């Protein structure tokens, strides 16, 4: 099994801006797609961004549009996730994970002098092995 | 797109077949008659693992007592001779259509 | 004292044969502007003075449907068709899918489900981004994929079509002999299909053709001398096409009430697309118009010349076409740059007898053209903005003879001649081709002169 | 006086008209044709051009050989020959035998008087 | 001698370099270099053909001097025989006359050609 | 007694007519190589003894302005350059966008920014398969869309080259009138374009010309006889161009200072394609070097036979030119297999009044339209090394400003897009003919009676 | 006695040179059925008997592999080749990963291993349609992407395009005729060297007619030998020229496909159709073919009869198998029945000659993707033909090279090899040459011009 | 009597074929592109022929017997063991290379002189 690092947990201040980091060994990042994830205790569970195993495509929870980023060192072997206007809503605990996909096309054009037109489709597969997770509290 | 899942929770009677029910806004059978469904059991105090996925198979390991059925927009998930150490929460998850989703979730307990 | 024979040079003399022909223009007075078809904007004028000679104390035979000439000017026009269609953009990538929707509001009660609104995802002249265009559409020119529907040739080759600045309106065309070739046409005010002429003339060079394209009437020929004409190879026969040619004009209008505009779509670099817009104003149906007092008269003239081969007292019947494809059921012509498809039963519908003033035919407009019989080619017509307004006039009609009529009487005809061909032998009925050779001999009291 | 005038007339009066019937015996697909046509009446003109070599009488829209004719081809005198029949139909009348003809013409007169105006230059 | 040297001469000198220049009257591969060789050949072979189809209906075929008998109106120039052959050359000769032309052409076939044809006709007649 | 007009053959005529020429070129030299663009592998060798020979007393009217030989070779280098592109491959799959990068290899501060990092996904020799690829290129044949461009002639007529074994040299071209045809020429050296010429002379074939390709100096042809010499359809109209022919040669060197590096990839089946490689070593700005006293001697002759025609004591200036389309506004021209563009501003900042080199800068492009065409275009191939050029120049071709007062103060701007120009300043000696051998005239003919 | 030289016009004359052929044709007798690319849609028809003229007192040179006819003719048919599948449709789609399986139902042990069933993410007809098709394929036309999925040969290499299936490969025999102002010369010579005079001399206005056969190693149903077994080549010496054969007697070479091959239909685009093979019914089995033994020595005997004329006549001759290189000359190539075959001439010429039941069989290969000629810039797909096969055809020569590094005139030995056609039109068009008539001629008599 | 009948005849034997010969002297596809260039080909040169035979004098005849005599350098054959048993070949490739001296010195040393001569007679 690849073994997954996290930050630890953080105490901050309102309506201010955090930083977390996350590392799998043997750089599987490049054949897993990453993933980020919050849980609060006793609610259900959302997820909130991804970024491709190719580091191609990435997306975010309409909710977090605007207040966070994707980010991954040279080689994609470790990635930083920076989250901004936060409040005491926001605490909760914080996931880094991997997980598998589908890359399929959708439509396409033949040409016959030159590259054909073609769109592809990102359809998960299953998430893959979570990391032990970081907790995030919001308090003055 | 919008997912429900029934019942919320249910209590159950150790050693007898019981039956989970998730359900959609739109048929996920895709263009290719291919279904995007996975069912996922988390255990209270870990994380949730794959049950069956894509409506057909179970997952590699999963003991044959799981089952599921359905098509197009309704989904089922049986599970025959529940016992003790199927007390948690079950999750059908979205594939077909972005962004991906989950359903709001079932509870199997031991009936009390 | 005994006769010898002598040599001749030069001396008239016409043999069956055939060779190729050549351009000849209206002093190309077309040159002004551009471009059409069947001139290629340019070949070899002529002079207005070509001299008609009679040929006194001369008959010629003369013969249809076996003639060549007709057959190679038909290939002539294939070739000045596609030819003129080789440079211009195809039209590959719209065998995609199309989402429509009926077209709404402004609309005359009769139209319903005529006109259809289809959008496409299409992508851009850049290859790699995608953009969504809409497109008005006839509803005789898509099929439905099984709403979603299709275009109607996909599953056959492909359709080409760009370059609107192109016309398609009529010049005339003259053909003129090789050298060593002439021209010789029949004298008489009414001629068979096929026999002797008692007085004959030859020119140089062929009048004004028009390579006019019509389906179930005759447009704009010359005019019969004297009386309604019938002709075909055999009347007996009942495979064969009959020929009608009026003596008088009837004259049609055709006009399209819809006000159109076109829209311009970019698919492929340096490729411009050509779509309708959307109509302004209400909806109208297109159509036609001919006289009443007229149609009777010249149905009257008809059935008194069918009269005459046929038994005094049989009882002639016009009809509804017999169906088929749409080439053949309809009536068709292309004037004002736009196809026009509807439907002469309301004009065949009557019979005769021994012994306001006008009728309207509603018409139908195709945008794909399966031109000729071809399979391997197809063509989008541009749209065009405006409404066309079509003045002409009706010469001829091609009929069919129904089987049966047993016992000699009640017999039926109902239209037909669908091959072009047809029009092309009813507008060069007069002309034939002959061969000339200039060397021969004859007795003479000439001997030659030693040394 | 225009061209193929002497058609209405018979063959004898036929003569006239000679020099006018001579008058006028002189990438696109049209092009195609318009070269095939040009080139393929040249070919034809030299071939009669040729005929006319071979039997001498080039340059002469009238020849005067001294060959006779078998007279079984058409039994009929020159009056009603000139006077009455067309052009065409003489050739109608004659049209068949016309190969035995042009061999005999070519060979029995031509090379022969050659030969006997190759000895007379002689001496 | 070079060719086009009678331009510099009158008409008396121009009568001996006609044969010179009379010598050069006529003389994948889809290249345009090709198409125009082929096309320019068609079209000298053309024009050749033409003058020399021209001189033989004129009767004068063969000959690079005619001498013939045609009458004409003595309007159309205004110079002696002497004078026009020595003091002029071919080139402004021809400007002098070029608008006669046509008509000196329909004269020169139909009041000769023809009606000799109709005499040695007539000597055929015996 | 009276005369007899009288048929003769022979008759030596001259008459304005029209048809198409010979292609001739000398000896068959090109034959050696596989082939030149104008050249192709087939045309008729000249005749090793161009004879010529002066016309004995006689003067001709010459019309230049009026000749249909210029326009027939016109098209005839129209035909000849679209078949030899015909037999080569599209570009259209480049077309796509490209992500473009300004990178600098120890460049100089006045290059930055003209040569660009782009690369594309492009395609691979399997239609399943792609891969990213970089390229040099030159600022001028990209564009932004809104950093990433495009080609910039991608909304336009499509982007087709091929076959690098052609070469662009020049070489002279005779030609020759078909046959019943003739080309005559003016001996005088001081002849306008048009007015009888005196001293007329006759040739088969006229003498061989390049097909230079220029646009703002007449380059590398014939020179001027005796002085420099100007010619316009009307000295009045400012809408025609200006014609000078110089009589002493100007020496120019032109030259890209650096090795080129050529890499080739496959678009598809039989579909190489070469791009810019890297080039090595410091990037300088190309341009050209040409001596000053020259320039302006030569410049003090022009001026000297301008006065001619004006009432002197008028002022005389040459400027900078007003803009325009990038043809007609630099200097524009082919060497080593490479076109070039230049900005001739810098050699006319001086004005005229009553009684040791230059440099300048030039430019590089490699998607060209052909001369005034926009229908068709070329991508040219590059060329490997430093390029080292020598040329004469021979002429300007020149245009007139309007307006001013007093017939005083002219001022002139180069111009004349048209290259009819570049065709004329050589094809004015010669014009064609037909010849009618017959001829008649009176005499005391009567043929003998038979 | 003052002679003048003077003119004569009209004589015969032969001076050697070159000028484009005509085309030839029996009265157009392939216009009985269509199509046939070799006669093409359209040539000249002749008349069936050309009128044959032996020249009394003639003698004249007749040199091979000097002939330009030759290349000539081998322009004409490449280029007929390129203009039949002008028309036809482009194959590239084709070429994308193939996953395939061993094909092992109702197969013969030594078939193992040949055919394959493949299947590839090919599209529809339709714009955003795809399409599984699968079709029964050779391992001779596919190769491994990795050390699994393949790939067919030649997407390395030019695009790829199908045979038109509505005419036929079948060839025709051509006729030819001179340019007017020309003739075509035949000699007479019964035992005729490849150089040198003819002593009996004739000459035609078109030569007989010619199949356009393709083969690589054996002479098929050509002419035959008159008197007795023919050997040419340019140079004996020099080892690098290849070695011509011709048979005094021909025996026949039966060659069919036992197995039933079906064939299915698919579509790409607009008029789009594609023909490949389904699958095959009955046991697979090997293609083969059979010919005499007796024969075969018997004309082997008679070979190294006329080789030893040209050796020492007491040295040994052995034949023996190609040494190698490319298949098409490695092995022996024909088209019979519109579909090429490939098979192995090795043990055909296992025999050993010292001085002083009855049939042989030879398995064969088959191809379907074929680069024709020797080009390197053009590929085709060969339709598939259901049904069996078969063809019978004779044999009318071998095609040999010989062993370099021979001593003491001894011990020779050869191999078949060079796949130049040029050499089976050498050995077809070999008795005839062309040549120019110049009509003109001034000698001396005693004529002198008439007094003007 | 069939084409080039003459070729197993001497000179004097070759004289009744002359015609015969001459009787076939001249008498998209790249094909037709090949037919076209057969045929400009074959009638450009029976123009040379005929242009020469104009030059000459001599267009229209068979045999010309001119005026010109030849030193007699060239051969080494007398008239009657030349004509009756020798080849037009032969003779030929014994005469081949002063071709293009008889050209020059029968056309102008005669006939151009000749028509100077007819112009003179006609003059008077
Ligand atoms: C648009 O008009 C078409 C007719 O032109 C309607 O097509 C009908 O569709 C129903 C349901 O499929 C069929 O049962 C009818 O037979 C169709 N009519 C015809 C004439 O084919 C279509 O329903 C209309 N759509 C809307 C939204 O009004
Ligand atoms: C052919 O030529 C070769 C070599 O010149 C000679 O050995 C052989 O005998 C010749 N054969 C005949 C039949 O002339
Ligand atoms: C064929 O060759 C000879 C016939 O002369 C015979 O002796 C020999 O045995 C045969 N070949 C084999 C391989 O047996
Ligand atoms: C060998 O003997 C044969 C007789 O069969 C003879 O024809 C040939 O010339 C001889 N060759 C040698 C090299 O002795």
């Amino acid at each position: 099994q690849v073994q997954l690092v996290q930050s630890g947990a953080e105490v901050k201040k309102p309506g201010s801006s955090v930083k977390v980091s996350c590392k799998a060994s043997g750089n599987s990042f490049s054949n897993h797609d990453v993933h980020w994830v919050r849980q609060a205790t006793g609610q259900g569970l959302e997820w909130m961004g991804w970024m491709s195993h190719e580091g191609d495509k990435t997306g975010l929870a309409q909710k977090f549009q605007g207040r966070v980023t994707i980010t991954r060192d040279s080689g994609a072997s470790t990635v930083y996730m920076e989250l901004r206007g936060l409040t005491a809503d926001d605490t909760a605990i914080y996931y880094c994970l991997t997980g598998s996909k589908h890359r399929l096309r959708d439509y396409f054009l033949y040409n016959e002098y030159g590259p054909n037109y073609e769109e592809w489709g990102d359809y998960l597969a299953t998430l893959d092995v979570w990391g032990h997770g970081t907790a995030v509290t919001v308090s003055s | 797109v919008v997912i429900t899942q029934s019942p919320l929770f249910l209590p159950v009677t150790p050693g007898e077949a019981a039956s989970l029910s998730c359900k959609c806004s739109h048929s996920l059978q895709h263009s290719t008659g291919a279904n995007y469904l996975a069912w996922y059991l988390q255990r209270p105090g870990q994380t949730p693992r794959l049950l069956i996925h894509l409506a057909t198979h179970r997952a590699s390991g999963v003991p044959d007592r799981f089952s599921g059925s359905g098509s197009g927009t309704d989904f089922t998930l049986k599970i025959s001779r529940v016992e003790s150490d199927d007390v948690g929460t079950y999750y059908c998850m979205q594939g077909l259509h972005s962004p991906w989703t989950f359903g709001q979730g079932t509870k199997v307990e031991i009936k009390r | 004292e005994n006769l010898w024979v002598t040599v001749y040079y030069g001396v008239p003399v016409w043999k069956d044969a055939e060779t190729t022909l050549f351009c000849a223009s209206d002093a190309k007075a077309y040159e002004t502007e551009k471009h059409n078809v069947w001139a290629t904007h340019a070949c070899v004028p002529t002079d207005p003075n070509p001299q008609e000679i009679h040929l006194e104390n001369v008959t010629e035979e003369f013969n249809m449907w076996k003639n060549n000439m007709v057959e190679q000017m038909h290939t002539d026009i294939i070739s000045l068709w596609d030819q003129s269609l080789k440079p211009c953009v195809k039209l590959t990538p719209l065998c995609v899918t199309l989402q429509c929707t009926n077209v709404t509001n402004n609309i005359t009660d009769d139209m319903r489900g005529e006109l259809k609104n289809c959008s496409f995802n299409m992508t851009t002249e850049l290859r790699d981004k995608k953009q969504k265009v809409y497109s008005l559409f006839y509803r005789l020119d898509v099929v439905q994929i099984n709403k979603e529907y299709r275009l109607i040739n996909c599953n056959t080759s492909a359709i080409t079509q760009a370059c609107p600045k192109v016309s398609f309106e009529p010049i005339p065309i003259h053909y003129c002999a090789p050298a060593g070739f002439a021209i010789l046409k029949c004298k008489d005010k009414k001629f068979n299909g096929t026999g002797p002429c008692p007085s004959v003339s030859t020119v140089q060079c062929t009048h004004g053709i028009k390579p006019v394209v019509s389906t179930q009437l005759l447009l704009n020929g010359s005019l019969a001398e004297e009386e309604v004409m019938i002709r075909s190879e055999n009347i007996t026969n009942n495979a064969k096409n009959i020929l009608v040619q009026f003596n008088t004009p009837v004259q049609i209008n055709c006009t399209r009430p819809n006000n159109n505009t076109r829209k311009s779509i970019r698919i492929g670099p340096g490729q411009a697309f050509y779509a309708t817009g959307d109509i302004i104003g209400d909806i109208r149906q297109a159509h036609c118009n001919v006289s009443k007092a007229t149609w009777n008269e010249t149905l009257g003239k008809v059935v008194k010349q069918l009269r005459k081969h046929f038994g005094n007292n049989t009882i002639i019947r016009f009809a509804n076409s017999s169906g088929g494809d749409l080439e053949v059921t309809t009536h068709s012509f292309n004037c004002g740059g736009e196809f026009f498809y509807c439907n002469t039963s309301g004009l065949f519908n009557s019979t005769w007898i021994s012994n306001n003033d006008s009728i309207t035919l509603p018409c139908r407009i195709k945008q794909i053209i399966n031109m000729w019989q071809r399979i391997g080619q197809a063509m989008y017509a541009p749209p065009i903005q405006g409404v066309i307004r079509c003045v002409s006039n009706i010469t001829g009609l091609i009929l069919t003879r129904d089987g049966g009529s047993t016992n000699s009487t009640t017999e039926t005809f109902r239209p037909g001649g669908g091959d072009m061909r047809d029009n092309w032998r009813s507008e060069l009925y007069k002309y034939k081709v002959v061969k000339i050779e200039p060397l021969g001999v004859a007795p003479t009291r000439c001997k030659r002169r030693v040394v | 006086l225009g061209f193929l005038g002497a058609a209405g007339s018979t063959m004898g009066a036929a003569s006239m008209t000679l020099t006018v019937q001579a008058r006028n015996l002189l990438l696109t697909v049209w092009g195609i044709k318009q070269l095939q046509a040009r080139v393929l009446a040249v070919e034809r003109y030299l071939r009669d051009q040729q005929l006319l070599g071979i039997w001498g009488c080039s340059g002469k829209l009238i020849c005067c050989t001294n060959v006779p004719w078998n007279s079984s081809w058409s039994n009929r005198n020159l009056s009603e020959i000139w006077d009455n029949m067309t052009w065409l139909q003489w050739d109608k009348e004659i049209s068949n035998y016309t190969q035995i003809i042009y061999g005999l013409l070519e060979e029995s007169q031509n090379q022969q008087e050659k030969n006997e105006q190759d000895l007379l230059a002689l001496d």
